[PDB]
């Protein structure tokens, strides 16, 4: 029957209203929010769906609903917590983490989203050097993408922030005390050179002005297993560097860290796009190592599961209410039956299965 | 050094380290007066929050001791 | 990883202790070693006394 | 099954012997496979099931 | 066509024995082996070693008993003794036998160095499996 | 063949077991009855009673696959189902409510009727008169019928598409092209039933 | 007398090769390190040189013991094919059989 279609919808846009009594159930993203709040982060075959369907919709479930709660009771005076996101593949982890960055978005925080951190480690064709420090390599155009989606999703808060400091970019160009973050930004997307420098300078402000109060932070990186792992980039000696060396890396692991106060870091692991490590390894300390666990520790380990009796049905109704299971047996109970079992309620499964069909 | 270590050992670590470092900053937002090391390092709170630690080192890592953990921290760090 | 000073002194103490080469060898002149470790080709009942 | 079994048609294969009884989610199975490859596998435990 | 070891068909008027008879491909199947030794078992060494010494010990016992046999000797090694057993023909006074079975014997302790037995099995005619 | 001529094929439909023994045919009776006393060959690895088991679509996977390699084969044809159902959501979400009844976005039912409508009915053949051969009219049988159909997708897609397209947005654009009696492969369908009405007139020379 | 004159010129070879072994092997160690300087590796280069050609061995041929024939041999047995065939094919080699499978 159609008695989880009714469980499949809540209309609570807003995520603050969502609590236990919404799990299972999926609320629209606004259309405003999927082109602000989210131009990066969504897992790509989720991209697909939104486009097909025409509606972003986001699952209610438990995992995203205990860190909602300990965001809303934060305390900005103590220290940053690290929340990690550990679960299987395809179980959600990064549509989990995008929950909280749209509750967190709907505050008026600043979001600093990582979408993904990989990205940073690997297949990069242009590296060039630091002038800053010599040692350390600049990755151009990894770091002017993400600037202009942290543009975007910050638009509003990059003329109220302003700088504490000079920073010289050129002989001929230099960013005088007192004018808005958004130069800084500006010139970045202008001189690609400056690219992975800019990065640099909006992290350090947004940290060290967090703390008097202006503004919260929420640093929602996602892969941040990638941070302290190896890289597949290669010097002009044909050497692998490490991810200390890299520009983009050394600044984020700066952000990561509970050395700083007014806001929250949600981090999530994915051995998915990870170098180096097996395909059923998910644990903490399997993918961040001896020197990730270090890094982080205390964190909240936030474990995301395989869809419950309950999130399935909710999830098996959604498709058959858009129209998307379009076989003739995939409405019936022996269809249901079938795809529980080869999905095995994973919800990617799940969506790749019911995608053929 | 650490790393030589067969069996982790959370005194002198980069754990306790941590733990300090986030301790003396909650106790400093608090207001209260720099705290001594031992005090802070004292308390049942970091007490549980080693054999936690030590049990994933050590005993193993795996969603039951993880979930150990978790409530180490939450009382650790004061999380509702 | 690289080899801390408590490994190097370590592995060091075993060589000592077990008879194997104590210093960094070449991988050259670790032949010496097999060279007067086995038995030469020439020595072996098989080679020469292969023909009744 | 998922994780041992990344590919659709392995599992499929293990999925024969209870949906033609109508009996899936009725029963626990704990297998113990050795030898051949990822189909070979499978075939060998849906015989055993 | 397979010409090893295979005696092939007259008219019915050539005697073969058993071990003629059957072809190659009858070994471990209707006939067994005719030297048993350990030196081809999997992880033994000395197979060539025990393998020259059958040939030689076979060219031996037919000059030394010449017209004598009346089918192939069977070699059999247990530790370092060697048994040589020998259907042999009655042709011969029986003193005769007893003369060339210490004279082959001391002979081929000497010269293997080791303590090597003759077991001579007299037949009164060489025995005909069948007619081929 | 490992399987001695006496062992029978397996029937694998769930519904025909679990009838009403009074619901069978005498026919289908007799057979289960005498099942009992024979020997049933083991099930083929993607023989199962799945309700999404196609043998058609299962049949042209086969058709498509290299060396062996049945899992990019199925993911290709995985691919080209998903293809043609995103293709045929987005024509209906962006036509009018009348335009939106005509449209189908079941790809199986897009693929079934595609096939079908390629299926060549009469092609000509050699055949033999007064010791020398002849290219006469004849009926194609049903098995060479759907060979040929599905053998002529699996080769436009494979050589006549750009270097940087993919077989899942090739074959998905043919189907499509297919389901609507517009392509390259009714083109050669086309061309089989012409060439066979030139040489009408040696349609006698069949004897069946 | 030996099978053939190939197999005499073999057998010497091999008598040549185990009075040189030790020392063949004592200056040629001299050469295979990089511990020692290249002026006494250089000079350990002509001493091995020097040495009888029929002292390497590296010009040992194995060779059927019984027809002296360089191919075809089989190092466990030391025979060729042909003379290994006409043994086995007779019953006379102590658990050789033919392979049907
Ligand atoms: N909360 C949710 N709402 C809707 N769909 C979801 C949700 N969680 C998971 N899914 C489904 O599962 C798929 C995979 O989710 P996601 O990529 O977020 O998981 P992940 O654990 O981060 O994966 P990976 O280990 O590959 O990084 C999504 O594309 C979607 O189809
Ligand atoms: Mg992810
Ligand atoms: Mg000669
Ligand atoms: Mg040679």
């Amino acid at each position: 029957a159609e008695r989880p279609r009714t469980v499949s919808r809540t209309s609570d846009s807003d995520p603050a209203k969502h609590g236990e009594q919404h799990e299972g159930q999926h609320y629209s993203i606004p259309l405003q929010d999927l082109k602000t709040v989210f131009p990066h982060g969504l897992p790509p075959r989720y991209m697909m769906q939104v486009k097909t369907f025409g509606e972003a919709c986001l699952m209610v479930r438990k995992p995203a609903l205990e860190l909602l709660g300990y965001l809303k009771n934060t305390n900005f005076a103590h220290p940053a917590v690290r929340y990690l996101l550990y679960g299987e593949k395809g179980t959600g982890k990064t549509l989990s983490l995008c929950h909280a960055v749209h509750f967190c978005a709907r505050h008026d925080w600043l979001i600093l989203h990582i979408p993904d951190a990989h990205l940073w480690v690997k297949n990069c064709r242009e590296l060039l050097q630091s002038t800053h420090n010599k040692q350390r390599f600049d990755q151009p155009l990894e770091a002017s993408t993400w600037l202009k989606n942290f543009k975007t999703t910050n638009e509003r808060f990059l003329s109220q922030i302003k700088v504490q400091e000079k920073y010289v970019w050129n002989k001929r160009e230099s960013t005088e005390k007192g004018s808005p973050l958004g130069e800084v930004v500006e010139q970045g997307l202008t001189r690609v050179r400056n690219a992975t420098d800019a990065v640099g300078v909006v992290l350090k402000e947004l940290k060290a002005q967090s703390a008097l109060g202006l503004f919260h932070l929420l640093v929602a990186v996602d892969g941040v297993n990638a941070l302290w792992g190896r890289t597949t980039l290669k010097k002009e000696d044909r050497t692998l560097i490490a991810p200390e060396e890299l520009s983009l890396v050394h600044n984020l692991r700066k952000m990561v860290k509970n050395d700083w106060h007014g806001g929250a870091i949600v981090l999530s692991l994915s051995q998915t796009g990870s170098l180096f490590k097996s395909r059923t390894a998910y644990l903490p300390h399997e993918l961040l190592g001896k020197e990730g666990f270090n890094a982080l520790e205390p964190f909240l380990p936030i474990l995301i599961p395989n869809y419950n009796p309950k999130e399935f049905e909710s999830s098996f109704q959604y498709y058959l209410e858009n129209n998307w299971l379009q076989h003739e047996k995939a409405s019936t109970e022996e269809g249901r039956k079938e795809l529980r079992f080869l999905s095995n309620c994973n919800p990617e499964q799940l969506e790749r299965l019911c995608a053929s069909l | 050094t650490e790393e030589d270590m067969d069996e982790y050992v959370w005194a002198k670590s980069s754990s306790e380290n941590s733990v300090l470092q986030t301790l003396l900053q909650m106790r400093a937002a608090e207001s209260s007066v720099a705290p001594s090391r031992e005090e802070l390092l004292g308390t049942k709170e970091v007490e549980d929050y080693q054999k936690c630690v030590v049990r994933l080192k050590n005993e193993g890592e795996n969603e039951a001791s993880l979930a150990q953990y978790k409530e180490s921290v939450k009382r650790l760090l004061n999380l509702a | 990883s690289p080899l801390s000073e408590y490994a190097l002194r370590m592995s060091r103490l075993s060589a000592r202790i077990f008879g194997e080469v104590a210093r960094s060898t070449d991988s050259k002149s670790m032949k010496v070693v097999s060279l007067f470790s086995e038995q030469p080709l020439a020595k072996k009942k098989e080679t020469y006394d292969w023909y009744p | 099954y998922l994780i041992y079994f990344p590919i659709t048609q392995d599992r499929e294969q293990l999925m024969f012997p209870f949906h033609f009884l109508d009996r899936l989610e009725r029963h626990d199975v704990t297998c113990t496979v050795s030898g051949g490859g990822r189909s070979a596998q499978a075939g060998a435990i849906r015989l055993a099931m | 066509k397979n010409r090893a070891a295979r005696v092939r068909v007259a008219k019915g008027n050539k005697p073969v024995s058993y071990e003629e008879a059957h072809a190659p491909h009858y070994i471990a199947h209707r006939k067994g082996w005719l030297s048993l030794h350990t030196g081809n078992l999997d992880g033994e060494d000395h197979a060539a070693e025990r393998t020259l010494e059958d040939v030689f010990l076979r060219k031996f016992m037919m000059g030394t008993f010449p017209g004598c046999l009346a089918d192939q000797i069977v070699l059999k090694r247990r530790a370092n003794q060697v048994d040589i057993c020998a259907l042999v023909l009655r042709q011969l006074p029986a003193h005769k036998f007893y003369f060339l079975v210490g004279y082959s014997e001391t002979l081929l302790s000497h010269f293997y160095k080791c303590p090597v037995r003759l077991h001579l099995q007299t037949v009164p005619s060489k025995v005909v499996y069948k007619y081929i | 063949s490992r399987y001695a001529p006496e062992f029978r094929e397996p029937l694998i439909d769930k519904e025909y077991y679990r009838k009403p023994v009074a619901e069978l045919t005498e026919e289908e009776k007799y057979d289960q009855e005498l099942k009992k006393t024979q020997f049933i060959k083991a099930a083929a690895a993607t023989e199962t009673s799945s309700v999404f088991a196609d043998p058609v679509i299962s049949k042209f996977t086969n058709m498509m696959m290299k060396g062996g390699n049945k899992v990019l084969a199925r993911s290709l044809m995985a691919q080209t189902l998903e293809a043609v159902k995103r293709k045929q959501f987005e024509k209906y979400r962006a036509a009018s409510a009348e335009e939106q009844a005509t449209i189908e976005r079941n790809p199986y039912r897009i693929f079934h009727e595609a096939l079908k409508n390629c299926e060549p009915v009469i092609g000509l053949v050699p055949i033999l008169k007064g010791g020398h051969f002849y290219q006469v009219p004849v009926p194609l049988a049903d098995r060479r019928r759907r060979f040929l159909a599905m053998k002529w997708m699996i080769t436009e897609c494979r050589e006549n598409k750009p270097r940087r397209t993919l077989m899942p947005e090739k074959l998905s654009h043919e189907l499509l092209e297919a389901f609507h009696n517009r392509g390259p492969v009714i083109k050669r369908k086309h061309n089989m039933h012409k060439m066979a009405e030139a040489n009408r007139a040696l349609a006698h020379y069949r004897w069946w | 007398y030996y099978v053939d004159w190939r197999m005499l010129r073999d057998l010497k070879r091999r008598k040549m090769a185990y009075e040189y072994a030790d020392e063949r092997l004592r200056i040629n160690s001299l050469r295979k390190n990089t511990i020692l300087p290249k002026d006494l590796q250089e000079m350990a280069g002509d001493e091995i040189a020097a040495l009888p050609r029929d002292s390497c061995p590296v010009r040992i041929r194995n060779r059927c013991v019984m027809t002296s024939r360089p191919r075809g041999v089989k190092r466990r047995w030391r025979l060729s094919r042909i003379v290994f065939r006409h043994l086995a094919d007779h019953g006379l080699l102590s658990g050789v059989q033919r392979a049907i499978w």
